[PDB]
C-alpha cells in the first residue's frame, strides 16, 4: 500500500490573520508579499497533487475494457474487477478499502484553511485502474510497450513462469493446482482488509496528518503572541488605532508567522509525498506493466504480476 | 448561464458534452477550454478512447513489424 | 538493418521540429529556472515592507530618530528581514531537495539506461529500450531514448502444446500459431514463424494433463537424415 496524493488545501492568508475586519486588513498590506507568496507555495503543492495522480493511475493511452465472457483457465477475477452493481463502479476490493479510510470543516473554510476536490475523482481513478488491470489481463504484459496484443491468459503465465526461471511446463500441468491456489489466495485478502484496521495505515495516517495540521492551525488562533487579547475585534474596540498598531502587529506577525510554519511543514510532507508517488509510479510501470526481475521490489518471492486497487489518495497493490 | 459541478458552482461557461484532453484543469474530474463566437466553456474531462481488446482464449496476436520511436525525457 | 536505419535516422530528424516548434518542451528545466529567478525577485521584493516600523528605508529611521528609539523601530526590520531569508533559505532546501531527488532519476538512468540496456518497462521509455542519448541542457540533461514498438498486427490461432505421440512438445521460447492450416512456433515480438521440430520444442509431460492441447505432427530433423 503507497500513499499517492496529499489533501490538496488552500489557504486564504488575508482572511485567516485579520478575520473580517477593516481596521486589521490595512495593517496586512504593509507587511505585503508574504500572503502572497504563501498561496504560491499552497498552489505549487496542489499542482502537483494533480500530477502525482496523474503519473501513477494513467500510464496508458487508452480505457479498455473487460470482455464479458471469462475464461481465464480457473482464474477468478470477479473480485478485483469492475462490478456495474454499486452506483460507482469499482472492483468489490477497492469498496473494502474505502470503507476503512474515512463540526471540523465548518470551523476551517469560516478561518481560511479550505479544501480544493482533486482533480481526478475516485470514480475515474477507477476506470483507469479497471484499465491497466482489463489490460495485464487480456492483453499481457505488452499493453504498456504499445498497442495492447490479447493473448490467452492462461497462456500468459506461461511467460511470466519463464521470467522466474520455472520452465513453462510446469504450470501447464499444475494449471488447475494453481487456479486454486490463485483462487483462494485473493480470498484471504478479503478477511485480512476487512477484519484488520491497520491495513490501509500507511494511507489513514496520510489524511490523519493533514487533518491534524490543519486543525492545530486553527487553534494558533487562540494565541495571544504578547498582545493584551487574542480576538482581533476585541483589540480594536478596547484600544485606539495608535496603541492597536503596538498589539495588532503582534498577532500578524505571529499569525503570519504561523501560516509559514504551516505551508513549510506541508512543502515537506508534500515532498515525503512525491518521493512515495515515484514510488509508485515506478511499480505501476515496472511491476503492474512489466514483470519485475529486481527481488523483494515488487513483494517477497518470485514475482508473476500485479493488480493495482485504487484507495483514498493511495494506491493498493495486489502482488 | 450557470453550470453545476461536483467542485462547485461555475458561472460564465456554457457546457458542453464533448469529452476532451484536460484543458484548464478545475476539479472532480471537470476541465475548462478556450476552444469552441468564442467563449469558455467546461465539460467532464476525458480520460483517453475507450479501446475494446478482443479476447478469446485461443487467440494471440503477434506483431509482423515494428517502428523505431526516440522520446525525449 | 537498413529499414531501420531508415527508421532511426528519419526518428532523430523529428526531434528537431518537436523541440524547435515547441516552447513547452523544456518547460520542466524553464520552470527550475523560473522559481529561482521567481524567488529572488520576491526576496527583493521583502525589503519593501514596513513589518510595523515607521517607514521601510533604513536610512530615513536613522535620520528620522534617535539611536534609543530606532532600536525599537529596527529591530522591527532586522526580525522582519532575517526572517524572510529564513524563508527564503527554507524555500530553497526543499527545491534543492526536489531536485537532488531527480538528479538521482537523472544519475539511474545515465547508468541504467545509457550505459547499459534497461530491462525496466516504461523506466527508459515507452516500449521496449533498445539504447539512450544523454544530451546536456541548461541546468537539466536531456536523453533522447531509442525505444521499440511493434506496429502492425495479425489475429493467430494459438495453442499452448501439440500432441505428437502423446508426448506434449513446449516451445523453447515463442510459441504455436496458426494461419488456420499449418502449426508453426514463432518469438513472441517479431512474427517468424519457423518449422515446428524437436529442435524448436522439448517434450514434456503427455496429452492426459496438458489444458488446450491441440494435435499436430512435429516434425523430426533426424528421421530424413537416417531415411537417406
Ligand atoms: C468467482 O468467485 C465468486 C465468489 O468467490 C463467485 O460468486 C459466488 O457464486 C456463488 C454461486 O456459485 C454464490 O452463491 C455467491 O453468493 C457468489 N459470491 C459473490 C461474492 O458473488 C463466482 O461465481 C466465481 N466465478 C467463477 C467464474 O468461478
Ligand atoms: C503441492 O502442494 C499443494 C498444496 O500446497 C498440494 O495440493 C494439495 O493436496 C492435498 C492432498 O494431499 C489436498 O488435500 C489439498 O486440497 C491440495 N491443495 C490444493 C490447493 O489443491 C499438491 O498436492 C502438492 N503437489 C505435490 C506434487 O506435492
Ligand atoms: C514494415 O513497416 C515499414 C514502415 O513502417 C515498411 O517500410 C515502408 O514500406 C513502404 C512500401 O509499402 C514504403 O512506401 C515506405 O517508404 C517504407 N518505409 C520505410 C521507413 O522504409 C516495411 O515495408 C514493412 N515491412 C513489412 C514486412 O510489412
Ligand atoms: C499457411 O501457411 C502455410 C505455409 O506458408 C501455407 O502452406 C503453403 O502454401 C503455399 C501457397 O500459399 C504452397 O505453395 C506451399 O506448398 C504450402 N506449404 C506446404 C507445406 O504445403 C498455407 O497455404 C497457409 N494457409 C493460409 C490459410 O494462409
Ligand atoms: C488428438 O488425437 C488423439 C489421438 O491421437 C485423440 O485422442 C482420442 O481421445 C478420445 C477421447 O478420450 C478417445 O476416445 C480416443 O481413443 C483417443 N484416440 C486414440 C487414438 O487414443 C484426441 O481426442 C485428439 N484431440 C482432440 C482435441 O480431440
Ligand atoms: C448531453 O446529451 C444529453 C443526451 O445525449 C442531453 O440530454 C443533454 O442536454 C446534453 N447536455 C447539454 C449540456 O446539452
Ligand atoms: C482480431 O479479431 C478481433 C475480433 O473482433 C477484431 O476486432 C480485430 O480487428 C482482429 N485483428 C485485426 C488486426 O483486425
Ligand atoms: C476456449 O473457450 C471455448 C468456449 O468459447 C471452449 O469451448 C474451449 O474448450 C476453450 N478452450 C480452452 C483451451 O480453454
Amino acid at each position: 500500500i503507497l500513499p499517492v496524493s496529499m489533501t490538496k488545501t488552500s489557504v486564504d492568508c488575508t482572511m485567516y490573520i485579520c478575520g473580517d475586519s477593516t481596521e486589521c486588513s490595512n495593517l496586512l498590506l504593509q507587511y505585503g508579499s508574504f500572503c502572497t507568496q504563501l498561496n504560491r507555495a499552497l498552489t505549487g503543492i496542489a499542482v502537483e497533487q494533480d500530477k502525482n495522480t496523474q503519473e501513477v493511475f494513467a500510464q496508458v493511452k487508452q480505457i479498455y475494457k473487460t470482455p464479458p465472457i471469462k475464461d481465464f483457465g480457473g482464474f477468478n477475477f470477479s473480485q478485483i474487477l469492475p462490478d456495474p452493481s454499486k452506483p460507482s463502479k469499482r472492483s468489490f476490493i477497492e469498496d473494502l478499502l474505502f470503507n476503512k479510510v474515512t463540526a471540523m470543516q465548518m470551523a476551517y473554510r469560516f478561518n481560511g484553511l479550505t479544501v480544493l476536490p482533486p482533480l481526478l475523482t475516485d470514480e475515474m481513478i477507477a476506470q483507469y485502474t479497471s484499465a491497466l488491470l482489463a489490460g495485464t489481463i487480456t492483453s499481457g504484459w505488452t499493453f504498456g510497450a504499445g498497442a495492447a496484443l490479447q493473448i490467452p491468459f492462461a497462456m500468459q503465465m506461461a511467460y511470466r513462469f519463464n521470467g522466474i526461471g520455472v520452465t513453462q511446463n510446469v504450470l501447464y500441468e499444475n494449471q488447475k493446482l494453481i487456479a486454486n491456489q490463485f483462487n483462494s489466495a485473493i480470498g484471504k485478502i478479503q478477511d485480512s482488509l476487512s477484519s484488520t484496521a491497520s491495513a490501509l495505515g500507511k494511507l489513514q495516517d496520510v489524511v490523519n496528518q493533514n487533518a491534524q495540521a490543519l486543525n492545530t492551525l486553527v487553534k494558533q488562533l487562540s494565541s495571544n503572541f504578547g498582545a493584551i487579547s487574542s480576538v482581533l475585534n476585541d483589540i480594536l474596540s478596547r484600544l485606539d488605532p495608535p496603541e492597536a498598531e503596538v498589539q495588532i502587529d503582534r498577532l500578524i506577525t505571529g499569525r503570519l508567522q504561523s501560516l509559514q510554519t504551516y505551508v513549510t511543514q506541508q512543502l515537506i510532507r508534500a515532498a515525503e509525498i512525491r518521493a512515495s508517488a515515484n514510488l509508485a509510479a515506478t511499480k505501476m510501470s515496472e511491476c503492474v506493466l512489466g514483470q519485475s526481475k529486481r527481488v523483494d521490489f515488487c513483494g517477497k518471492g518470485y514475482h508473476l504480476m500485479s493488480f493495482p486497487q485504487s484507495a483514498p489518495h493511495g494506491v493498493v497493490f495486489l502482488h | 448561464n450557470v453550470f453545476q459541478t461536483r467542485a462547485g458552482c461555475l458561472i460564465g461557461a456554457e457546457h458542453v458534452n464533448n469529452s476532451y484532453e484536460c484543458d484548464i484543469p478545475i476539479g472532480a474530474g471537470i476541465c475548462a477550454s478556450y476552444q469552441t463566437s468564442q467563449s469558455i466553456i467546461a465539460y467532464t474531462m476525458s480520460l483517453g478512447a475507450e479501446n475494446s481488446v478482443a479476447y478469446s482464449n485461443n487467440s494471440i496476436a503477434i506483431p509482423t513489424n515494428f517502428t523505431i520511436s526516440v522520446t525525449t525525457e | 538493418q537498413k529499414l531501420i536505419a531508415n527508421q532511426f535516422n528519419s526518428a532523430i530528424g523529428k526531434i528537431q521540429d518537436s523541440l524547435s516548434s515547441t516552447a513547452s518542451a523544456l518547460g520542466k528545466l524553464q520552470d527550475v529556472v523560473n522559481q529561482n529567478a521567481q524567488a529572488l525577485n520576491t526576496l527583493v521584493k521583502q525589503l519593501s515592507s514596513n513589518f510595523g516600523a515607521i517607514s521601510s528605508v533604513l536610512n530615513d529611521i536613522l535620520s528620522r530618530l534617535d539611536p534609543p528609539e530606532a532600536e525599537v523601530q529596527i529591530d522591527r526590520l532586522i526580525t522582519g528581514r532575517l526572517q524572510s531569508l529564513q524563508t527564503y533559505v527554507t524555500q530553497q532546501l526543499i527545491r534543492a531537495a526536489e531536485i537532488r531527488a531527480s538528479a538521482n532519476l537523472a544519475a539511474t538512468k545515465m547508468s541504467e539506461c545509457v550505459l547499459g540496456q534497461s530491462k525496466r518497462v516504461d523506466f527508459c521509455g515507452k516500449g521496449y529500450h533498445l539504447m539512450s542519448f544523454p544530451q546536456s541542457a541548461p541546468h537539466g540533461v536531456v536523453f533522447l531514448h531509442v525505444t521499440y514498438v511493434p506496429a502492425q498486427e495479425k489475429n493467430f490461432t494459438t495453442a499452448p502444446a501439440i500432441c505428437h505421440d502423446g508426448k506434449a512438445h513446449f516451445p523453447r521460447e515463442g510459441v504455436f500459431v496458426s494461419n488456420g492450416t499449418h502449426w508453426f512456433v514463432t518469438q513472441r515480438n517479431f512474427y517468424e514463424p519457423q518449422i515446428i521440430t524437436t529442435d524448436n520444442t522439448f517434450v514434456s509431460g503427455n496429452c492426459d494433463v496438458v489444458i488446450g492441447i491441440v494435435n499436430n505432427t512435429v516434425y523430426d530433423p533426424l528421421q530424413p537424415e537416417l531415411d537417406s
